[PDB]
């Protein structure tokens, strides 16, 4: 008992946690915001020298309005891969550093970080190109004809369902996973609560068992991605594309529903995706 | 990303008078503009405090009232001296423009019931396309020789707001019912509260929807169905507050479908039960939506000021708003058969009755197309 | 009083425990034998002043150069009521037996009817047909969409209960059933084997609440089928078929609330535990013996009776004209069964039946049977 | 599976009001239609709080009580403004019945002898049986030109309502001798009650009677003997309760036998002694029954509202309410010989024939065929 108070009313334990949230787990707002929007303006040996991507952290907390503590420090954003050259995927790792008497608690395993925030920025990747062609098709207004409408009611449609599958996440991830082991916890204990916290990895569909869940979703990215490129010369090559992400969208469905009878986080998930429709 | 605000006619500064000082109230910001003893971003709406207001008979007793330190009747004539002083008041526009950091949107208070800012709100959105064209707009318009003045200045802000409805009708009801008034200064006390609450996820940051651009890119799916009702229960679970919200007792308006829903929860309430909520409400089908496209309804939550129970706000787009259309224009016909060149008001009659079929149509299983 | 036995060569007559009989002694008698039984399992399972002072007790009889056994048993019934008294305080006050025999007495006897006219309303098409691999899920989902049907909102005592499908190893209902995952203290009252006498309980009091909300249902059409000579012999025999279920449905309600009213006042008023062992014990053991489900000639002469019904309401729903095709050809196939098996259950009723045929027998019309 | 109530005329509207105050009492739920703090199921009559009502000057009485948010005189001209708003109110029902998960039934109060009720009531029944085929019409209809709007009426709620009558004549009486009060405002008191207790089984959860179709389907055999009588007793043992039911002298009525009985017993009373008390009955011999077919004597449990001692009801099937009809028909032939096609009267007249002859030779042993 004198161990574990120790821990907080000294060394802030409760802080720690809190504090990790608002940058790794990217719930702090203008932050997520402020990084990915940087990044995301660039887009090979540019971008992966350490006086851009080493910098361009220093120049992100300034615009987080919440930080700049002696906690905000640490935040080595580095990297573990040399890209060489229209995907969604940018490899690139945040990684967390902590001192003597808290890293004993804090394992140098629960590196799981890196595996769902890899995970959560690559989502950002779509609310900000979608936020493009929604910004870059304003500036085309005069011309309103039947190729005009009927081509954005496509980016509502699409991008509903980003920001459906995002507001799971926001609820999963975030609020309940993180209701309890904030309730739980007022040595040992400590080392599996949070390993119990963490694995956050299980309801965020990152788990290899209900992995074919997650690789449906790549091919709903990817087509995103495509309808940026085409920023109507080539209406017809849109219109296809969009046929493929109904399709797809519509193959979602039918695959979660049967993954029902073998998991209660995934139950949320259909009247997520699922309301007033089949 | 900085927020500023605009104030036209008498109802846009008296609303947004006291739209100041619950916001003001909401942060530790004595009456005097100054910070006191006593997380919240104050940076969006105040610039070191210093409000971004601009208003434009009232002014007066605004100055004269304790927050002094915190800074005729048809709509051709309202459009006519928004032109006389063209130049002489847009310099406070550009000075307050790129003096601010990078500027997000441009909120706008004002009334369509034949007041001089009537027509000078229909100036203003005309100019405010032609020099910014990448600045969202958004307006908290309000509704009531009325049928002219209402039904010209819905020819502007369908093609220039990018972006809320409030009638008096359907707020006077909610006066004498839960308040029991039988004046102005008092139903606004309830509108104050509903543009405050709306702005919550913006002065508070949360995960999702931390910008301008992120309430209404979900909403709106075409620039042409861009109108919006609020709805606004506390006056306690989550399932207290959502159900209480879709009854039309509470929704600020006088088949028929919703395209698609925000509520904004600002209490402390346990977020484990947010998804029971959203099952009941699924089942028993209580509200109906699109065919067509897959819609649903979306939830995310704050904190309120610490500084001040469970609240809750109700964002939608119902097709239920064609309706009030219906009774300005109609209302119209039978004044032109009863009293330069009375153009501009054809093509307005014209362009308007372009978006009540629009709304007609999109209740069809093959709106597309 | 410490729960283990020390032996390592199965010297001591106790071998979950069981007790020795081939190895214990003669002038010993096998009353405080089933005493020395219970008083350890209650430490050993359970894991001040009442541990030494007995242990004075033990050594002075070591002392005694003569066994005495009048003597042997004021030393063991003082420990044993002592523990009793201990364990009855847990059982009742901290592990409060009454909210989980109130939630035994809804669920499994059928007591919360009305959850489960409803979920028989949803799952019954998926259970007409033979069962399969996938049907233990198709109906968990239906019940939970039950009790949210009900406005029932409990995240506690919702997922105990599912319902099993005893598959390969034939209509889908008959393999229906309800387990319950017992918590721990309550781990030594609820056996496997006494939580399987109450399934069988809710095997039986299911299905004639099947039949019945079956039954009234073809009533439903019958007065709604107010707009044939023969047709009229429907509700003749309807009736006859109702009153006789009906009624069989009644003595429940005054057996079930009768014999539960007595298992809840033998709980507040012995402060003696071993006494709910054997209370509860003779509760479930009247319902089998009450309800004639251990009774083999009137349960194999109702039972037809049930599937009885099956067929005359179909009859009646898998049409909507008269009796033509074959109908009252099949038709007049019952009665002459049905009366036959009527007056039949008679003679078997002419102990326990008192209660029941006194009903029946209201306006002595099976008198003239 | 809810019911929707609609009330009609002066009589209906008033009665409902006073049924309604009486219901919300019992629960927990304050005059502004919330619930206060201070098991029972509330979902059959309330909508989630808000009762499932259609109420059709007087509404003015209403709206003023401190209930406000708790939502000529000829048979041919009330029938003559019902189709001519025919339209408008049918939106109002069938809102409500989509808005409702499963609707079973249709509650409706209205007085043959108030105009609007012989108007407008009439008129419904076969609107209602036109629309919804499949759901029970049943009415809490009450006795007294007059003669004429009585048997006008009951022409169509003897092949539309496929189920209560309350004659004033006796209620008028029985204000006299156990209550003295010599108005209106007096003797719906009592009729509240026996409104009030006759849906006891429903709002509480049981283990039968769980629908309207579980309290009539016992009582109904034929489609013609669709006619019942209450009795309220208390104005302490089971056999005490019984022995007051079966005396005419609280039937509020002005060979002759019963079809069946239902008894509802809203006490506390131990269930293990009532089957002592119905064989005394039979030993006694206290109502003579039919013969023909077979009958039972039913009786039901329930609880007390707590937030509010033995009552009681009985629902009773005499053969004896056929005089009262007969009393009516007697005087419009006196009006018929005394005073477009003077037909519609006509008819009428011959199928109640039809019916006080199906009670007549009901009490004969050869009533089939």
């Amino acid at each position: 008992k004198a161990a574990v108070d120790y821990f907080f009313v000294e060394l802030h334990l409760e802080a720690h946690y809190e504090a990790l949230r608002h940058f790794l787990l990217m719930e702090d707002g203008e932050f997520a915001q402020s990084l990915s929007d940087l990044l995301f303006e660039k887009l090979p040996g540019e971008l992966l020298n350490p006086l851009v991507l080493n910098s361009v952290l220093s120049k992100a907390l300034q615009c987080s309005l919440h930080g700049d503590t002696p906690h905000a420090s640490n935040l080595s954003l580095a990297l573990k891969y040399l890209p060489e050259v229209p995907d969604v995927l940018s490899c690139l790792e945040l990684r967390y550093k902590v001192d003597w008497p808290l890293n004993i608690v804090i394992t140098e395993g629960c590196s799981k970080y890196s595996g769902v925030f890899s995970f959560l920025l690559q989502l950002k990747l779509m609310m900000w190109a979608l936020k493009d062609v929604c910004f870059h098709l304003k500036r085309t207004a005069m011309a309103g004809s039947v190729q005009f409408r009927q081509l954005q009611l496509f980016k509502h449609e699409m991008q509903h369902f980003v920001k459906v599958i995002q507001g799971y996440i926001a609820n999963q991830i975030l609020h309940v996973t993180w209701c309890e082991f904030r309730a739980r916890l007022a040595l040992e204990e400590i080392q599996r609560a949070h390993a119990e916290y963490l694995h956050a990895v299980f309801r965020g569909l990152l788990t290899e068992k209900a992995a074919p869940v997650m690789n449906v979703i790549h091919s709903i990215f990817s087509l995103v991605l495509k309808f940026r490129s085409q920023l109507h010369p080539n209406f017809a090559l849109m219109q296809q594309s969009y046929n493929t992400f109904k399709y797809y969208s519509h193959f979602l469905f039918k695959v979660v529903t049967k993954l029902v009878n073998r998991q209660p986080h995934l139950e949320d998930f259909l009247l997520r995706i699922n309301f007033n429709n089949y | 990303r900085e927020i500023i605000t605009l104030q036209l006619g008498q109802c846009g500064n008296q609303i947004g008078f006291e739209f100041w000082k619950q916001l003001c109230a909401e942060h530790g910001i004595s009456p005097e503009g100054i910070v006191e003893e006593f997380t919240d971003r104050k940076d969006v709406f105040f610039y070191q405090y210093i409000p971004r207001a601009v208003l434009l008979r009232v002014i007066h007793s605004i100055l004269n009232s304790p927050y002094a330190k915190l800074y005729g009747n048809n709509w051709a004539s309202g459009f006519s001296q928004g032109e006389k002083i063209h130049e002489d008041i847009f310099d406070i526009i550009d000075r307050e423009a790129d003096g601010s950091d990078s500027l997000e949107g441009f909120v706008l208070c004002h009334s369509i019931a034949g007041g001089t800012g009537s027509g000078l709100g229909s100036y203003l959105l005309e100019r405010l396309n032609d020099r910014y064209p990448k600045k969202l707009v958004q307006t908290y318009s309000v509704f009531p020789v009325q049928p002219y003045n209402s039904l010209l200045t819905l020819k502007r802000l369908t093609q220039n707001a990018d972006c809320v409805v409030l009638d008096n009708t359907a707020l006077n009801r909610i006066a004498t019912d839960r308040l029991h008034i039988q004046s102005f200064s008092q139903i606004n006390q309830l509108v104050s509260t509903i543009m405050s609450a709306s702005t919550t996820t913006l002065r508070y940051p949360g995960y999702m929807n931390n910008d301008l651009i992120g309430l209404i890119a979900s909403l709106i799916p075409t620039p042409r169905l861009h109108f919006l009702m609020t709805g606004y229960t506390p006056l306690t679970t989550v399932l207290d507050v959502m159900r209480r919200l879709l009854q039309p007792k509470n929704v600020m308006v006088s088949n028929h479908c919703y395209i698609a829903i925000l509520n904004i929860i600002q209490g402390e309430v346990d977020p484990t039960q947010v998804h029971k909520s959203l099952q009941r409400i699924r089942e028993r089908k209580l509200a109906n939506f699109i065919p067509w496209g897959p819609a649903s309804i979306q939830v995310a939550l704050s904190r309120k000021s610490p500084y001040l129970r469970v609240s809750g706000l109700m964002m939608a787009n119902h097709t239920s708003i064609s309706s009030l259309f219906e009774r300005t224009c109609r209302q119209y016909d039978k004044l032109r058969k009863r009293e330069d060149n009375f153009d501009e008001m054809d093509t307005s009659r014209e362009i308007v009755q372009q978006l009540i079929d629009e709304y007609h149509a999109a209740t069809r299983p093959d709106y597309i197309s | 009083l410490h729960g283990l036995l020390l032996d390592q060569h199965e010297e001591f007559f106790i071998k979950q425990f069981s007790l020795r009989v081939e190895i214990l002694p003669s002038y010993i008698p096998v009353r405080v034998a089933e005493k020395i039984l219970f008083v350890g399992e209650s430490v050993q399972m359970f894991e001040k002043n009442q541990e030494d002072t007995f242990a004075a007790e033990l050594h002075r009889l070591k002392q005694q150069p003569l066994f005495s056994l009048v003597d042997f048993e004021q030393v063991v019934d003082r420990i044993r009521s002592t523990v009793a008294e201990h364990l009855w305080k847990l059982m009742v006050e901290e592990s409060d037996l009454l909210g989980q025999l109130k939630i035994i007495k809804d669920f499994y006897l059928l007591g919360r009817g009305e959850l489960f006219q409803a979920f028989i309303d949803t799952a019954q098409h998926m259970l007409k047909t033979p069962p399969t691999a996938v049907t233990e899920h198709d109906v968990n989902v239906a019940f939970q969409q039950s009790a949210h049907k009900v406005l029932l909102d409990d995240d506690n005592l919702l997922p105990l209960l599912h319902l099993t499908i005893e598959y390969h190893g034939a209509s889908g209902w008959a393999a229906l059933g309800l387990s319950y995952k017992v918590q721990w203290p309550l781990h030594i009252l609820f056996t496997p084997a006494v939580l399987e006498k109450y399934n069988v309980v809710f095997k039986y009091l299911l299905s004639v609440r099947r039949v019945q909300a079956e039954l009234q249902h073809c009533w439903a059409l019958q007065m709604q089928r107010k707009h044939q000579t023969d047709a009229i012999k429907w509700r003749l025999r309807n009736h006859m078929a109702f009153l006789v279920d009906n009624l069989q449905y009644y003595l429940q309600v005054d057996v079930l609330e009768s014999q539960f009213s007595q298992l809840l006042h033998q709980i507040n008023s012995t402060r003696d535990f071993e006494s709910i062992r054997l209370a509860h014990d003779h509760f479930l053991s009247n319902l089998l013996a009450q309800s004639f489900i251990l009774l083999k000639p009137v349960f194999h002469c109702l039972n037809e009776i049930l599937d009885l019904c099956h067929s005359f309401c179909s009859l009646v729903s898998q049409n909507l004209g008269p009796l033509d095709e074959r109908g009252a050809a099949q038709l007049s196939i019952l009665v002459k069964g049905f009366s036959r098996q009527s007056s039949l259950l008679f003679k078997i009723l002419s102990n326990s039946d008192l209660a029941q045929l006194l009903l029946r027998l209201d306006y002595n019309k099976y008198y003239t049977q």
